[PDB]
């Protein structure tokens, strides 16, 4: 009790996306945009598709470093492009200054930056399964009201720095409420955003020799 | 002996046209033939009535729609027939395709008033395992005991009102678990009849 | 509180920590919360719902047939029908159950299980089946008479279509119970009636079931 | 409170944070605050003020003429006069309105709009105009009679110089309403009187209008 | 409600000036003065010229770094030259020591320095539009009572350091009160401090084909 | 039926000479000719009276000045004329020049008691769009309904008192939206008359 | 199916041996109902 509660079942902030600010070699960009997708890894998607409707707010945390695990004093900007705003296109973009895009300036040689994001959706709850069509075959069953906005990251810098910076985005689902429990997935996940499966059905249980064999 | 989906009678949204018993009548759909090798059938809830009668008119001419339902299955077998059906109502029934051609055809996502026969009854055509479909509201049709099953399902959606044609709320599934076997010399195809009756229906935005 | 000392444990990012963080979009009032029917707030409440047990898991049997215990006529009496362990969370029949799947998301579990059987033959078909249950100590009884001296239920599927078997206790701390179904009598039918039915087994967990120490799963 | 631990989230400069900062010039007493008439404290209060709708936005029409719906005499009856969508924040007529400009500083908006028309012809000029409004579902009615079976107002500009049309609801969550003006009757004038007037449309937002999630603009 | 309030409309501290302390190459100065101008960028000027009279106090923040985004231990002085005092002329100026000029000494390798500035004006409120002439054609419509004083920045150093230091000044308008709303600008901004526009008037709305076309 | 600019009657600054009805009389300015192609006119408020009568004396000889105003427009058209004027009062009317010579000439920033005709009525000669000028206090002069419009505007300035000559408080604008059309054989130029009457006036610092 | 949207009775003769159908009105003044 209180240990299998639905709140405790989704706690314990875990990795959701490993994005990499490329700035060296053949990728002299210096920025990268990572669209927020809770259903990133399968181990998380299967837990989320347990319920149909879900309402929560997240607490993102960024664990960044260089590739040799050092953390020099480089200065980073993390900008949260809200759902419905334009996303930047290069290192120097007018979008990097729109005061309606919240931004967090934190050096590498600092504790990880942490920011909460509220429940951002027009509906009453996020909806993993949408039996319907928007725009009243590659459009079926895809709800647009689950978008949580983007996260753009750039080094506050003039030219290229020649240092790749790996970033690890961690997320903590707070205040979880869920509705309409569903059967847990049984087949492999063939494709993102679609429940398609393989022609070769795999039994849910492992097959023994006889019905009278233990 | 009627199952109450999640235990909530359907209620009007407190404050939009509220129709009457002229619309809240019993629509008796066609009867499908439960044969031995038959795999099952499913209907999308609001989609099954979008082209029949006054309810079809209201759905195809208004903009927002919300209604409960009192789906009702009955099957008239003899006392020498044997079998067992599972009828459940699945909210947000998202049919999925089966790649070895990556998304289901419209004839499979909105079958209409005629229903569609399952292609993969084991995995419910949606990857989830049948052995767990009982987590939804359901009733067992076991020929040796009962031959009817009524499910009252209220309105389950994120928004208060939604389009009656673009987004189908839930899906009524009926699958034979124990196949139909019968000795020689009986009506080789038990008939299954599905009666629907909307409840606490509402529309808004005419023409 | 003006002078302060940084005790050890600073700057550590503890993933499983319940700290506070500044809202990124102050003033933003989210969409109000309207009522939705069908809210679940404890996985145990899910565990307690009866689901089907993939009892016939045998090499070759595919499709929905894997959920059916066949019961045939020319089975001489006192022959054994079916058997399965009671371990919701070991690779076996219980994988197909809701509780069987949830317990794989936790480490420890202890409580009492129930298993409901259901006969799906002709109405006219009568007979008698014996369901025994052996505690985790012993081994599977080899003959019907030996099982008859145990926690068993005589089941006259001619009169009752479905019975229920409670399992006293099954704990996971570090050797599990077994359930056997025996042909008590023959399979009796009047003329012109099928002579092969199916028994469906439904598993669940009673109200005293508990879990602990969530962890990742093994698909 | 003497021993303290630096939890994660230190030194971050959160631009949208409401922290405190030391005054740079203590003791400095700013100029006292005298009363000024005309203080506004909510952009919604600005949105609710009727302003002119650039309805005649057509290639060629420049200057103040872009704010006039011409109404001419030799327009055979049941012909269509003017039409415009109701979307305060899409590139169209509403850009010239106060609410149309403010809503481009926000992301979401939902509420009920009103559109006031005003006839500016000779006093002696009489006639009748039909204003219909089609909800966002349907398409524009093609003939006056088809629009007559909708939320419409018959407008006898001979008797009333100005009427008002309320729009029930227009939400921006992710297909918008349309307003059409039809020549109900001909254009009747006594001799020696101009035979071409102008209708002026004024847009506004009712009291139930709301905004959310401010953002930058697109000029 | 409370979301379109006039206070929330001007919150969310945003960039107002990117000044650069040049100390290398052909610019061996080591200091730079940035006169405070709220109406720096157009996206901010258009929001401010919505109202005629405005009263507030700002909370400036300085986000400084070198050009490779590093932040060594260099020591900086930020001095606020109040309205009406003389501004320095080089690295070593008597003005760098006038105890009436508040100054903030903060290294680069420190969190950004933050200072509030009170409502500094002789009038009752800042006035963006001044229909009049001071000094009772290049003097019309220019109010002098909007000056908020200067911000001078220098590295506390003996000789040149050979390191350009870019500084980003962020400002947060607190306690905003506004009067006399005005129509939002319709034409391009041709020139700073003047509302002059181009001879080619651009329509406020986009032109469709006919008045009966959607 | 008189509009109250921001809803505040003009009031004396509580505690400077307070003049009397000898000054607080109705100054009737000249009448301008509203023709077809005419674009409109504007007057700077305190500047329009700095050279006429006792008020002109008080303004041109004192140092501080504050006063309200009861501007009043009327136009005498026939019943066969058609048209529509927009009259509004714009606080801090900062006239701007129109570069293709970068600042407005003094004859355009302080026109005097004769007014100036607009060069760009669409953009109010100040970049802001006419379609929004209604955000200021205004009244519509529509010939089929009314032919008068009164605006009471109190004293709006940052400082308590100001110079009557250096800084003009606001500007009265009157623009034809719907142009003046009339059949052959009528008075081809409707006359527009502007009556002004100061209210709760004050001065200080004589000679 | 077309008749199903009318005054009808579903009759499960397995359960009920006999049902009754009332006709609302049939007048002879001068085009008759059908069952």
């Amino acid at each position: 009790v209180n240990e299998a509660s639905v709140e405790h079942f989704y706690s314990r902030a875990g990795l959701v996306g490993v994005v990499e600010v490329k700035d060296s070699g053949t990728s002299l960009d210096g920025y990268t945009v990572w669209p927020i997708d809770v259903m990133g890894f399968v181990q998380q998607r299967r837990k989320l598709e347990l319920s149909t409707y879900m309402r929560f707010d997240a607490e993102f945390t960024f664990v960044s470093n260089l590739n040799n695990s050092t953390t020099p004093g480089m200065l980073l900007q993390y900008m949260y492009v809200p759902p419905g705003a334009p996303k930047p296109d290069s290192r120097k973009s007018y979008q990097w200054q729109t005061a309606t895009n919240p931004s967090v300036f934190a050096k590498l040689s600092d504790p990880p930056p942490q920011v909460s994001v509220p429940f951002m959706s027009p509906a009453t709850a996020y909806q993993w399964f949408y039996d319907g069509y928007p725009t009243f075959n590659l459009q079926y069953g895809q709800c647009p009201n689950n978008m949580m906005g983007h996260f753009a990251i750039r080094t506050v810098s003039e030219s290229t720095t020649g240092k790749n910076i790996h970033v690890r985005v961690y997320m903590r689902i707070k205040h979880v409420r869920a509705w309409v429990p569903r059967p847990l997935r049984s087949q492999a996940y063939m494709v993102k955003n679609y429940p398609t499966y393989s022609q070769t059905i795999t039994n849910t249980a492992t097959d023994r020799a006889s019905i009278t064999t233990t | 002996n009627i199952v109450l989906s999640y235990g909530e009678w359907p209620e009007y949204c407190p404050s939009p046209t509220r129709p009457d018993v002229s619309v809240n009548r019993f629509y008796t759909l066609s009867t499908k033939s439960w044969k031995t090798e038959s795999t099952g059938w499913y209907w999308k809830f609001p989609d099954v009535l979008n082209d029949t009668g006054v309810f079809g008119q209201n759905a195809q001419f208004h903009y927002l729609y919300r209604s409960g339902f009192c789906m009702h299955v009955q099957c008239n077998a003899s006392k020498f027939h044997q079998g067992a059906l599972l009828v459940a109502a699945i909210p947000e029934f998202v049919i999925a395709a089966s790649s070895p051609g990556l998304y289901p055809d419209f004839a499979h996502t909105n079958p209409g008033k005629d229903g569609q026969e399952f292609r993969d009854p084991y995995v419910l055509d949606a990857g989830i395992p049948l052995s767990q479909a009982l987590i939804f509201p359901h009733q067992w049709i076991n020929l040796r005991t009962n031959n009817c099953a009524t499910i009252i399902m209220p309105y389950i959606n994120a928004l208060p009102f939604d389009s009656a044609l673009n987004h189908s709320n839930f899906g009524l599934v009926v699958i034979p678990i124990s196949p139909l076997k019968y000795c020689n010399g009986a009506t080789t195809e038990v008939p299954i009849t599905l009666t629907i009756a909307p409840l606490n229906s509402e529309f808004s935005g005419l023409r | 509180g003006f002078p302060t000392e940084l005790k050890p444990g600073t700057n550590q990012f503890l993933t499983t920590d319940d700290g506070t963080s500044p809202p990124i979009l102050p003033g933003f009032e989210p969409t109000p919360l309207i009522h939705i029917p069908g809210e679940f707030t404890s996985l145990l409440d899910l565990c307690q719902v009866e689901t089907i047990l993939e009892v016939n898991n045998t090499t070759g049997t595919t499709g929905v047939s894997r959920l059916l215990i066949p019961v045939r006529a020319q089975n001489n009496v006192d022959q054994l029908c079916a058997s399965f362990q009671v371990d919701p969370g070991r690779n076996g029949p219980w994988q197909s159950t809701m509780v069987g799947q949830i317990c794989r998301y936790y480490t420890q579990w202890s409580g009492s299980l129930k298993v409901t059987f259901m006969f799906t033959g002709s109405f006219m078909a009568t007979g008698k089946m014996l369901i025994a249950y052996t505690p985790p100590g012993s081994a599977q009884p080899t003959t019907r008479e030996a099982a008859m001296l145990g926690t068993h239920i005589v089941w006259d599927f001619g009169l009752q279509s479905s019975v229920t078997l409670v399992i006293p206790w099954i704990s996971n701390t570090h050797a599990t119970g077994i359930v056997t179904i025996w042909y008590q009598t023959n399979f009796v039918v009047p003329p012109d009636t099928p002579t092969e039915a199916n028994i469906i087994a439904l598993g669940a967990a009673q109200k005293n079931f508990t879990l602990k120490l969530c962890k990742d799963t093994d698909e």
